[PDB]
């Protein structure tokens, strides 16, 4: 059966969620906040840089600007060598 | 009388080959044997003549029915053999398995015979933890604590 | 024996058959 | 056991990567399962930690019966073949001819409890079935045993007790002197001598006789007139037990086994076949055992006691070719006639062997193989059978070592491979009864403590004789012993 | 050679004089090749003094009897030769066990000449039944390894003298056994497992000391060949 | 008593465990419901207190919690009551 | 129980114990007077 | 398997409908159909093989040659006879006493009458007589020296194992052995004869250029490192020089398992015959390290891997570098294109044929997609399936074969490139590999014990291998005994003294045998070999090596020394040169592990077999042992939440991997499948609690 | 005790291999003294061989070369059995080029300096009128058995043919003892000793380095003490 489950990609998908959850948590609260309603991390549904915007109360521009800077921010390889060997 | 001639005849065999078995062994398999009884008398029970039931379910059902019913009905002791004692069986999925399997399964269906889940064989079957060694309830459900001083030493 | 590359093995043969073995693959 | 390490690594897999997870050696499970399959030589290291206490199965196909299945501590070797240990050879009928067993792996900790009290194997000696052991020494050590324990007057450094100017000069004071003193080439192992013991046990008639209440060896000195094979050999038994002083036969053996397993705690007496083992290969070693063609002798008059039955063959098949008798009755003339042959050649083979001739050595020690195997490979076959199960009454005179004809050869091939084709079918319809029995037998367990009723069988217990003398009834052990009596005895 | 390892020797002390010593690891299979004959050496090898023949007021051929005792003539034998005495004289010298009247004769009770010395004393060896008088002359001298009883060579001499067996070895059990101490990252070490037990004259962590001394001055003779040829070393202890 | 000393898998002897208990099946229960609790005393380490009691004696370097269940056993430091 | 040498326990499958020690030997049943007897 | 007589099949009968009489051994089998050689498993007596002298009526029987004698006078008219023909007439054996003229002196003659019977005729109704000895045998089983003193079964498995030697990387032929080994090796086909008479002319490793000896001139190609049908190698390596001058019918180039022209199926072992240390106990067999350090038992396997290229729905299979999340260290074997090159070592499950599928577009996990903004890699939509080298499989690579659909070579439908690539290895002798003598004495290896601790001889030979003494007796097979004895005489050379004429055991024995040459090639043929007094005789005289060194007495025995303690052994014991052999029941052909590979698709199960990972069936009987312990939890385990507990082994995988507790087993797969399935069968099944 | 330390005397009887007479020792000790100086000599001499080698004409073990009768691995199994010994723990380097028909010794491999063949009369090939023959070879000082490195586990490429290496000077040893034992107890065993080297290195410096190692060997115990 080749599409199968098989059983260590689930635990290794499960470590990816965890340790994904802490690099997200080293991080301000705004910024992991917009980071996972930007990539749908914590319900499923990537809500767009309106919605973001919206629930902070702030301009497409300042979300794309504070998008910019944690994807700056993740990338340390200090940071990020954990993530490099997760693919 | 045949119990002993059963175990000196088999035990003879095991003598012959120079294999010693213990004979509680054969015992235990002749003691199946002799489970059921014959029915030639139905009483007034539920019983037709010829029928092989339970010596003990035959003996409480009369001990019952000795009041409102008194009609013990005429039971012998039968010798079935071991193929024979095997489908004269308890459950529906406890034989399930071994001769006319449609036979067994139709009128399991008809009689509406439900399991009880009592053997090992079905337990197994359905992957349960078997009433046997490790499984029964008095090994099953051991309360686990540390005595209460050494709780407190450490 | 009567074959032209065999190499000396010596036996302990001590009947001497008539007929040599036919050419296995016949069948 | 022993362990492919290759396999282990396989089977150990997930419990590696999770400790080599523990250990900062991988980032995670994913670089750790990576390097299981670059194996960077510390992963070793973690797979015999996390081997470390954590039992495993053994199965060789078919599972004859309950000890089929057994459970050992692995341990990393070399190679890529499991090691099994010798003792549980006779459990699994495993020889090493190449028969593989399957390894299962236990996961929950109720699974490694199961695994590591149940199926042990230091607490599966006995048999299930009839109480003797499995664990019983056997074909290569049991002729070392045998040869360390028996006894050959005649010998090198013996003890005489005569003394003309000299004294008897036989005695050892301890058993190290005898040790020191059989390694300097003076004494023979199993010659005869007088050591002073102070470590073993005597037995009940010397030990009553000087201490009365308890000759307790770790304190008491005492003598006795044995070989050095023997003290060598109740070293091996434990402190408690009393001194054997026999020739070390298989059945001897196997009653002192039963004694020990009937007294003694079960850890005791794993260590103690252990080390039987040991000292057993040891001597197996020293023992000489082989096999020239020279060793097997024949006996001189076989030929006039084939002249003998010849010429009595001669006179029944003559007196068939008169017509005075049919063809059954001079088949089965032949058949007595030849079988008279037969048990004559085995007579005087039985009778022209010396006892340091290896053969008769390993029969007589009951190692393997009977009298009748010995018989055929120096002597006669005898009857070889019809195709149909009736005698030919030809038959074959003469032994392997003489080497057949061609024409027995091929009267020899007939009763061959109805043998092996009869054990197919014999190990097939086993099964078969096997399945059978399991199919009634599935639903008897205990229950209960006591049904404490009063009724039950006996037994005939060692019948008396006419002169009123109790002869032991020979069918006890399988049927009067491991019962509990339903009623009191009283004497008289 | 680089020896890639060194082997180790760590001491296990059990009872008094019966010293367990393990070697870990040993290259394959280097445990046969040293401990076969350091037991050799354990046994063969180290001098010590032990009783050679005795003499005996009274008895006169048959061997059994001797008066006032209870004990016969062959346990008082073998009381003799279980008796440690270290001698530092390189001649037979000779020795007096007397004592009269009842009682228990112990170890201690002999009077020690010059060069000997009783090293248990509390032994027993001999009771007296009642006003008995013994007098045993003791001849001890010393050696190395094992002997037999000295043959009756000196005869005319020993018509009183008889000769007994003679353990000159200070050690009386020496066993031992290998293993196969990590298979994979140490590639099929080895590991000698020893067990010598002595008597109270010396220590066996002394008695292993002196064999390795005689065995090296045995293999001295060895290497005193072509100090230039290249062995394998084992480097800094 | 004075035998010998095991070694390994088989220490503590079941023919001093056996003294305990009432059969091997109640030993054998006993000891796997303990190396559980033993299994989420590790567990729950990194999450906050909770009664959960264990280990009790000190345990080896890298042991299993199963060899710690039946030496506590054997040091009867524990109790149980049957089904 | 024969393995044990004590009592048997409240929980042993002595009917699948005495299965196999009845059939265990059938291959060392060298032969009506053997297996089909 | 060429020979081969078989009853099953289409028309004739099946295995299990036929009873156990056609099985067996009929009279009329001699000299027709073996008698020795048939597989032991479950089809005994079904397949058997032709007799070395047998041929075929044209009627579909078997005919059979026999000398027919007329008037006591032995003739030399060979008559072909079948069966019937054979029971109309009375027919004496080989073992007859000739006097050189035809005529029996034994006025009473072993016969055998229509029915089978043996009796003593008067000598003169007799009216055929055997061709030679040995006419009842087979081809195979004609290979073994001493079969006469050997019991049928352990002659059946010595026949049955000696067709599955491997060939070893020298191939050297046995000191003892029958008259058959040069004839059934020309037969082989596998060995390169000399077709025609003449002169070499240029030879190589790869081609000998024969000049004949009119004119025309001849090359034959030899097959070079050619795959078998088993893995197994099949070097052809010349046996003559430029000058040499060949005839018709000589062989000219020896194949996989061929020395100078005859058969050589393994190689000559100083063997001792005693018990060491356990290490031989039932049947196991210890080695010297030597067999290591020298390669004489070490055999070739190549082994064939394949992998296509396939058209699809989504596009075409390509095989390329371009294989999307790897290393380029790991990629540095291949070529340009994917596939290695020659000579590249592999380990396990390293990349042959770098080769990669389209695959399409599904929705990325956020987590994904998070990851890929992070580290600016694309989707990379087609996806990874190279040609992966399985599990224990190493070596080199030595070919490989292409072919492609565009190059117009014949492919399968929908398939565009087919490359094949030969993996081959040098697997060393191992402990744990199957050898076998010729007489059924077989084993696997119990130690490979190191060069110095082997008990050695005098002169400081050790022993190579050394078997079991309790082994022996009780197999009834002593031929390994008489082999032995007889190899030690051949290896050491001999010459009786002839200084009162011939000595009196050794009448019988013929001439040019009173010498030999220390390792000279012998022969024993098979019903007509040495005698007890003729081996034992020649074992008499034996003469030395080197030095003055009678090693080996005449009782066939030495003294060893002990290479582990160093004393010497207190017995003599027997010792010399078995021929024996290295069977295909290898170690790594049989070891097998799985944690978790790959499962089924109808039922949940884990899948079987060494191709894949594979499972081990937990079978009947062993739930039946489980039960009988009563560990009723591992039985639980066994049966759920290994098997079929789909919902458990993730679970019960993180469980482990996270090192907490193992959960419940929940319901299996089969249970459910046979709930729906009674459903299905218009059965409301019911499943209550109260 | 009797009052000799023991001696070491030698007895030559050919070139490559010699006897040697250990006397007076203790009874009971000549078998065992034998069996270490056996198992040293047998298994732990160091020794130089030759490890891995490279042809141009081929690319792997399994193959041929054109012009020669034999093939790669045959050269394998002849060049096995050679004898050589280097003086220094670096990896040298010979070579061998031979063109045109004739018979290929041993001795026309030509090495640098420092090393040495000592067998060149042993056949390794021949050639025809095609035959062309490079190869290198690659020695290395070592002690004992060694399997063949593998290439992955070097840093090489394709050309490389790892062989086996057999670091044993020697060639067989044993010896007997002559146990006097008379029966006035000054008893003494009598060790005679035989070595065979395979013409490397002499029995003497063989003995040499091996009473070298047991004096290192024992000297541990002996005061690790
Ligand atoms: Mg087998």
């Amino acid at each position: 059966d080749s599409e199968a489950v098989v059983a260590v990609d689930a635990v290794s998908f499960t470590l990816l969620q965890d340790q994904l959850q802490s690099v997200l948590d080293t991080l301000s609260e705004r910024e992991a906040g917009v980071v996972r309603l930007r990539f749908g991390l914590t319900d499923g549904q990537p809500r767009t840089l309106d919605e973001i915007g919206q629930v902070y109360g702030v301009t497409r521009e300042r979300i794309r600007q504070i998008e910019s800077k944690t994807m700056s921010k993740l990338r340390h390889p200090s940071r990020s060598q954990v993530l490099r060997d997760y693919l | 009388e045949v119990q002993i001639h059963l175990v000196r005849e088999v035990q003879e065999v095991y003598r012959a080959q120079g294999v010693s078995i213990h004979d509680k062994h054969i015992e235990v398999i002749v003691r199946q044997m002799l489970r059921r009884v014959t029915i030639i008398d139905s009483g007034s029970t539920e019983f037709l003549p010829g029928s092989l039931i339970d010596r003990a379910e035959f003996e409480a059902e009369n001990r019952r029915v000795v009041a409102e019913g008194g009609e013990p009905a005429a039971g012998r002791p039968v010798l079935m053999g071991i193929t024979k004692a095997s489908l004269a069986t308890d459950s529906w999925l406890s034989a399930a398995s071994f001769q006319e399997t449609t036979r067994v399964l139709t009128d399991a269906a008809i009689n509406c015979r439900s399991d009880k889940l009592n053997g090992l064989k079905e337990n197994v079957i359905i992957g349960k933890l078997i009433p046997a060694g490790t499984g029964i309830n008095r090994y099953r459900n051991i309360a686990v604590q540390p005595t209460e001083e050494a709780r407190a030493a450490a | 024996n009567s074959v032209p590359g065999a190499p000396n093995r010596v036996s302990f043969a001590k009947l001497r058959e008539p007929l040599e073995v036919p050419g296995l693959l016949d069948v | 056991c022993g362990l492919p390490k290759l396999m282990a690594l396989e089977l150990f897999k997930p419990f590696v990567m999770k400790r080599l997870v523990d250990l900062n050696h991988a980032q995670n499970i994913k670089s750790a399962k990576r390097m299981v399959e670059r194996q960077r030589p510390q992963v070793w290291d973690v797979l015999e930690e996390v081997i470390a206490e954590h039992p495993v199965l053994l199965n060789r196909a078919p599972t004859l019966h309950r000890l089929g299945i057994q459970a050992f501590e692995p341990m990393l070797v070399e190679g890529k073949a499991i090691q099994l240990h010798p003792l549980v050879c006779e459990a699994f009928n495993a020889d090493f001819d190449g028969d593989q067993m399957a390894v299962h792996l236990p996961l929950s900790a109720e699974a490694q409890a199961e695994a590591r009290i149940l199926m042990l194997s230091s607490n599966n000696i006995l048999s299930p079935a009839s109480g003797r052991p499995l664990a019983m020494p056997r074909l290569d050590m049991v002729t070392g045993l045998y040869y360390l324990t028996t006894e050959v007057p005649g010998d090198t450094g013996e003890y005489q007790p005569a003394s003309g100017d000299h004294p008897e000069t036989g005695v050892y004071s301890s058993p190290a002197e005898a040790i020191m003193a059989a390694d300097r080439g003076v004494l023979s192992v199993r010659a005869k001598i007088k050591v002073r013991l102070t470590q073993l046990r005597p037995p009940v008639e010397i030990e009553a006789e000087l201490f009365g209440h308890s000759g307790w060896q770790p304190g008491d000195a005492w003598m006795a007139e044995t070989t050095l094979g023997r003290v060598m050999f109740n070293e091996l038994l434990p402190l408690g037990y009393p001194f054997v002083n026999k020739q070390m036969h298989k059945k001897v053996q196997a009653a002192i086994i039963n004694d020990l397993a009937e007294r003694y705690p079960m850890i005791v007496v794993a260590q103690t076949v252990d080390k039987l083992k040991d000292a057993g290969f040891y001597w197996a070693t020293r023992s000489g055992v082989t096999v020239s063609m020279a060793d097997v002798l024949v006996p001189p008059r076989k030929k006039e006691i084939l002249d003998h039955y010849e010429e009595r063959a001669d006179k029944v098949e003559k007196q068939f070719q008169r017509g005075a008798l049919n063809h059954d009755e001079r088949n089965e003339a032949l058949v007595e006639i030849w079988k008279e042959a037969t048990d004559e050649v085995g007579q005087a083979l039985r009778e022209h062997y010396p006892d340091d001739n290896p053969i008769i050595t390993i029969v007589d020690s009951g190692a393997t193989g009977n009298f009748t195997q010995t018989r055929t490979l120096a002597g006669m076959k005898g009857l070889v059978t019809n195709p149909k199960g009736e005698f030919i009454p030809r038959p074959v005179k003469s032994s392997f070592r003489e080497g057949l004809t061609v024409l027995e050869y091929f009267i020899n091939t007939h009763g061959a491979r109805k043998g092996l084709a009869d054990t197919a079918l014999r190990t097939a319809d086993s099964g078969y009864l096997t399945r059978r029995l399991v199919d009634v037998s599935q639903d008897v367990i205990v229950r209960e403590h006591d049904c404490q009723t009063e009724r039950g069988i006996v037994v005939e217990l060692a019948e008396r004789a006419p002169d009123g003398t109790l002869i032991r009834d020979p069918y006890i052990e399988t049927s009067a012993y491991a019962r509990t009596l339903g009623t009191d005895a009283v004497d008289e | 050679m680089l020896i890639s390892q060194r082997p180790t020797l760590s001491e296990d002390v059990l009872t008094d004089n019966r010293s367990q010593f393990v070697i870990e690891p040993l290259e394959p299979g280097f445990g046969y090749t040293l401990g076969n004959s350091l037991r050799r050496t354990l046994l063969s090898s180290i001098p010590g003094a032990a009783v050679t023949s005795i003499r005996i007021d009274g008895v006169l051929h048959e061997f059994t009897t001797v008066p006032g005792v209870k004990e016969d003539v062959t346990e008082i034998i073998l009381n003799l030769k279980s008796l440690v005495v270290s001698s530092e004289e390189d001649e037979p010298v000779t020795m007096y066990l007397r004592k009269q009247g009842p009682g228990e004769v112990t170890a201690g009770d002999i009077v020690p000449p010059a060069g000997v010395t009783v090293h248990n004393p509390g032994m027993h060896i001999a009771t007296l039944n009642d006003k008995g008088k013994l007098e045993v002359e003791l001849v001890v001298e010393r050696g190395r390894g094992y002997v037999p009883a000295v043959q009756n060579r000196a005869s005319g001499a020993e018509i009183g003298r008889i000769p007994v067996d003679s353990i000159y070895s200070p050690v009386l059990k020496v066993t031992y056994k290998v293993d196969a101490t990590r298979v994979e990252q140490r590639t099929d070490f080895d590991k000698l497992i020893l067990d010598v037990e002595t008597k109270n004259s010396i220590s066996p962590r002394d008695a292993l000391a002196s064999a390795g001394k005689t065995l090296v001055e045995l293999f001295g003779l060895a290497r005193e060949l072509n100090v230039e040829a290249e062995g394998i070393e084992i480097g800094p202890s | 008593g004075g035998y010998d000393t095991p070694l390994g898998i088989t220490n503590p002897p079941i023919d001093e465990l056996l003294d305990r208990v009432s059969s091997k099946y109640a030993l054998v229960i006993y000891a796997a419901k303990r190396a559980r609790q033993i299994n989420d005393y590790y567990n729950q380490l990194g999450e906050g207190i909770l009664e959960y009691v264990g280990p009790l004696v000190e345990p080896g370097l890298q042991e299993k919690p199963l060899s710690i269940a039946l030496r506590e056993i054997h040091a009867d430091l524990l109790e149980h009551t049957e089904g | 129980s024969m393995a044990t040498g004590k009592l048997v326990d409240i929980g042993e499958a002595v009917g699948i114990v005495a299965a196999q020690s009845i059939g265990e030997p059938g291959t060392q049943l060298t032969m009506t007077g053997g297996l089909p007897r | 398997h060429k020979r081969r007589l078989s009853a099953l099949g289409p028309g004739g009968l099946s295995r299990e409908r036929a009873g156990l009489e056609v099985r067996d051994v009929h009279p009329s089998h001699y000299g027709r159909m073996c008698p020795i050689e048939t597989p032991e498993g479950p089809n005994i007596g079904l397949i058997g093989s032709l007799s070395v002298y047998a041929r075929v009526n044209p009627f579909g029987f078997i005919e059979t040659p026999y000398r027919k004698v007329v008037d006591g006078v032995v003739s030399d008219e060979i008559v072909y006879l079948t069966a019937d023909e054979e029971d109309r007439h009375v027919v004496a054996q080989a073992n007859s006493p000739i006097d050189a003229d035809g005529r029996f002196v034994e006025p009473r003659v072993l016969v055998r009458r229509k029915a089978g019977e043996v009796e003593y005729v008067p000598s003169s109704e007799v009216d055929y007589m055997d061709v030679s000895p040995r006419q009842m045998v087979s081809v195979a089983t004609a290979m073994i020296p001493f079969l006469e003193h050997d019991d049928a079964n352990r002659a059946l498995m010595g026949a049955n194992m000696q067709r599955q030697a491997v060939p070893l990387v020298r191939s050297e032929a046995p000191l003892v052995g029958t008259g058959m080994e040069l004839r059934a090796a020309i037969d082989a086909g596998d060995v390169v004869v000399a077709e025609e008479s003449g002169v070499i002319e240029e030879v190589s490793a790869d081609y000998i250029t024969v000049m004949h000896d009119n004119g025309t001139r001849r090359t034959y190609r030899m097959r070079k490192f050619a795959r078998s049908n088993h893995g197994t190698c099949a070097n052809q390596c010349p046996i003559v020089d430029a000058g040499d001058r060949v005839e018709a019918g000589q062989v000219i180039a020896d194949g996989p398992c061929t020395d100078d022209g005859e058969m050589a199926l393994g190689k000559n072992l100083l063997v001792a015959i005693m018990p060491w240390e356990g290490h031989n106990y039932e049947d196991a067999i210890i080695l010297s390290n030597r067999l290591v350090e020298e390669d004489v038992l070490t055999s070739i396997h190549i082994e064939e891997h394949e992998i296509d290229a396939r058209d699809t729905k989504l596009g075409a299979e390509e095989i390329t570098r371009d294989i999307p999340n790897i290393s380029d260290e790991v990629l540095a074997d291949l070529d340009e294109r994917g596939i290695v090159r020659i000579g590249a070592e592999v380990r396990d499950g390293d990349i042959l044929v770098g080769k990669v599928t389209p695959k399409g577009e599904t929705e990325l996990t956020p987590e994904e997609r998070l990851l890929r903004a992070i580290f600016g890699e694309k989707a990379r939509e087609v996806r990874d399936t190279s040609l992966k080298v399985p599990h224990g499989e190493s070596g080199k690579v030595i070919g490989i074969r292409v072919f492609s659909r565009e190059d117009e070579d014949e492919l399968p439908a929908g398939v565009n490139e087919l490359v094949r690539v030969y993996v081959a290895q040098k697997r060393k002798i191992s402990d744990g590999d199957k050898l076998a003598g010729r007489h059924g004495n077989k084993g696997v290896i119990g130690k490979i014990l190191p060069v110095e601790d082997m008990p050695f001889l005098a002169d400081g030979t050790p022993v190579d291998i050394i078997l079991n003494t309790h082994g022996v007796p009780r197999r009834m097979n002593i031929g390994q005994i008489l082999e032995t004895h007889l190899g030690w005489c051949a290896h050491s050379g001999w010459k009786v003294d002839a200084a009162k004429g011939v000595p009196d055991w050794a009448a019988r024995l013929p001439d040019e045998l009173l010498e030999a040459q220390p390792n000279a090639i012998v022969s024993t043929p098979v019903f007509d070999g040495a005698q007890e007094a003729e081996l034992q005789g020649l074992l008499s005289c034996t003469l030395p090596n080197r030095d003055g060194d009678v090693l080996v007495d005449a009782d066939g025995k030495a003294m060893l020394f002990d290479g582990r303690s160093g004393e010497p052994f207190p017995y003599p014991v027997t010792v010399g040169y078995m021929y024996i052999m290295k069977l295909h029941h290898l170690v790594d052909d049989k070891i097998h592990a799985r944690s978790t590979g790959p499962y089924s698709m109808i039922t949940q199960q884990p899948l079987g077999g060494k191709a894949q990972f594979g499972g081990q069936r937990f079978g009947e009987m062993e739930c039946w042992a489980m039960q009988a312990y009563g560990a009723a939890y591992t039985l639980q385990e066994l049966l759920t939440i290994k098997s079929d507990d789909t919902v458990g082994r993730v679970k019960v995988y993180e469980a482990i991997v996270k090192g907490e507790n193992i959960p419940e087993p929940g319901i299996p797969e089969s249970f459910k499948v046979l709930l729906k399935e009674l459903q299905s069968l218009c059965l409301n099944v019911e499943v209550l609690s109260s």
